[PDB]
RNA sequence: AUUAAACCUUGUACCUUUUGCAUAAUGAACUAACUAGAAAACUUCUAACUAAAAGAAUUACAGCUAGAAACCCCGAAACCAAAC
């Protein structure tokens, strides 16, 4: 009984659905179990790497703080030397990193390095059993497995991924462009595809805020 | 969407790939070599609403007919932005459109 | 430089061409990286030019 | 000037740490987290800089109103003698 | 907000306003963006124009 | 001298206003260069690698 | 250049400074290290969204947001406070 999946909000009429193949991490054999659709303004976005490109820079760059000093000539008991500690922090627009966020998803798809799944929930708790099935699957060497929330992830996945350096567990809040392109693989559950679709469909009609949303 | 497909022909990126967009960043001098070697309040500041302006809420259905207009309606659907800082005082209306609002 | 540099006269090998032509080179060797930039034009060489 | 004759040991860096393969997660806590918390809540860091950014003396001049207090005395008049450079050199010069 | 063959869009913009412009527009292609940039005002013209197409 | 005043004039002003027409339509021909989305993603290439 | 190190032929040390000139004038025993360009108000360029744009405090009859883009070092005679 495949299992069908059709996009909550309003796909465009003359932008058909983006498909992809439905898997389940249940059994080896288990690649494909149904036909989900994908909205066209999420998943086939035009692939804008510059943005993927500033948003990684941003990622790496906001958080960046330099704690490097030196004495000076005056305060001998270095002509231009590092004073003090020193922060790179800065803020992209919530609309370009959605909108990076969206490339990114468009891009693994294409490249078919996106699966999307059911369910986290696997057989057994042993790592071994995800890697070989990533192996099994052809998956890339680093495969990212996200869940809708954090503290409803099944136990077993967290005991295979959290003593797997390559593969990481991350919630569905967690996703960022950076984890994204360092894992080769991304295998996203079928809930979470959802709750990163309304929060990037949001966007549309963006008030300018006077004040929080909340 | 034929930029997708190349996409799949194109090989899996990766971090080191990423690189800015053309003439985003410009480039810059610096002294490593000689190349930089060597060398009225009282008056309401009211803030009016055009005809015009009007009349397309109304026509795109922005503000219910039915109710009566209530400036914090239109503060609600941001037809217009009011802010304490600038101390606005007042509310007008602009003549544009006085022929297109019916 | 030219105090500073040797120098030689027009000579030939072995008067190569008075009889036929031999061609000096003998041997060519070549090394690749399956994963590297810097050879793909060598990598893409190889798969055309290399054999005519 | 001369140079070292010996080679120094080999070293191996894994690129796949907890750190640096789970760097930049929760980034999108905000767009994705209903806007609740900005990302720059998550800086961490000298207190009089947190989720702020500006120029040397704006930088100085905040540290000392942030830790002004709690700064040493002896600090603190190197900080004001420190400001008036600054000040002058920027608004000055 | 244009979406498909851009090259289509602008040989049929620049036959357009061929006449109407006197002669070929000058205009500057964005396909990373899918924006078209053109010289002078003609906004009202080109979206007649769009109407007539049925966008 | 072989041609009179008369025989000069007129002779070469056809050919003098095209050039100048020519000059013109150079002159005026500023403007940016288009931008294309096969360079951008032609940069993947880049990446390619032997299996 | 040469068969050949020297012979034959050609050629008024260097930096700075004077003026686009020094047979002026300054400075250098040599080796190693050390030794001097730093800011965004506005504009162009690079993009997001658009009669709207910015994650509160901002501008708007195509604007608005983000990014990039900038301006040295050493050296007086002096002056004052508090100790000795």
């Amino acid at each position: 009984d495949p299992v069908l999946r059709k996009c909550e909000l309003r796909i465009p009429v003359h932008r058909r659905p983006v498909q992809a193949w439905v898997e389940s991490l249940r059994g080896f054999e288990q690649e494909r179990i149904g036909l989900a659709e994908l909205h066209p303004d999420v998943f086939a976005t035009a692939p804008r790497l510059d943005i993927v490109h500033q948003v990684a820079i941003w990622q790496r760059n906001f958080r960046r703080i330099s704690y490097a000093n030196t004495k000076t000539r005056a305060e001998v008991s270095v002509a231009h030397g590092p004073r003090g500690p020193t922060s790179y922090y800065y803020m992209l627009p919530m609309k370009v990193r959605a909108l990076g966020l969206k490339v990114a998803l468009t891009v693994k798809l294409m490249q078919d390095d996106l699966h999307i799944v059911d369910s986290l929930e696997l057989p057994t708790a042993d790592p071994q059993y995800l890697t070989e099935l990533a192996q099994y699957r052809h998956w890339g060497s680093s495969v990212l497995l996200v869940d809708l929330t954090h503290e409803e992830m099944p136990k077993n996945v967290v005991a295979a991924t959290s003593g797997l350096n390559s593969f990481n567990l991350i919630p569905a809040v967690g996703l960022n462009v950076y984890s994204m392109l360092k894992h080769q693989t991304l295998v996203l559950t079928l809930p979470s595809v959802a709750f990163l679709e309304d929060k990037l469909l949001w966007q549309d009609s963006r008030y300018t805020p006077l004040y929080p949303f909340r | 969407g034929t930029s997708l497909d190349l996409l799949r022909s194109l090989p899996r990126v990766s971090l080191a790939n990423l690189k800015p967009s053309p003439n985003s960043r410009k480039r810059e001098r610096r002294p490593r070599d000689r190349r930089r070697g060597r060398k009225h309040s009282f008056r309401h500041q009211y803030q009016p609403l055009s005809l015009r302006r009007l009349q397309y809420l109304i026509d795109l259905g922005r503000v219910d007919p039915t109710q009566p207009i209530d400036l914090t309606q239109l503060v609600n659907g941001r037809g217009v932005t009011i802010q304490p800082l600038k101390r606005d005082y007042g509310v007008q209306l602009v003549e544009e459109g006085a022929d297109t609002f019916q | 430089t030219g105090r500073g540099t040797s120098s030689r006269f027009l000579t030939s090998v072995l008067h190569n061409g008075l009889g036929r032509y031999v061609q000096q080179l003998q041997r060519l060797s070549l090394s690749l990286s399956r994963d590297a930039p810097s050879s793909r034009g060598a990598r893409e060489f190889v798969e055309r030019e290399v054999t005519d | 000037a001369f140079v070292r004759l010996t080679l120094p040991p080999p070293k191996v860096v894994d690129r796949w740490n907890e750190k640096r393969a789970l760097f930049g997660v929760y980034d999108n806590i905000g767009i994705l987290g209903n806007f609740e918390k900005h990302p720059k809540e998550l800086i961490k860091g000298p207190v009089w800089l947190r989720g702020w950014r500006g120029n040397e003396l704006q930088r100085c001049v905040r540290k000392k109103k942030f830790v002004g207090n709690r700064m040493f005395i002896e600090d603190l008049h190197n900080l004001n003698k420190r400001i008036s450079y600054l000040y002058k050199h920027f608004n000055r010069h | 907000k244009v979406e498909g063959d851009i090259w289509a869009l602008q040989k049929d913009v620049e036959e357009f306003l061929s006449p109407l412009l006197g002669k070929t527009p000058i205009t500057q292609v964005n396909e990373v963006t899918g924006t078209l940039r053109i010289k002078g005002y003609f906004d009202e013209q080109l979206k007649a124009w769009l109407l007539e197409k049925g966008f | 001298p072989y041609m009179t005043a008369e025989q000069e004039c007129g002779h070469a002003a056809e050919r003098r206003a095209q050039a100048f027409e020519a000059i013109k339509a150079a002159a005026t021909s500023k403007f940016p260069k288009h931008r294309y989305i096969a360079d951008q993603l032609d940069h993947l290439n880049i990446s390619k690698k032997w299996s």
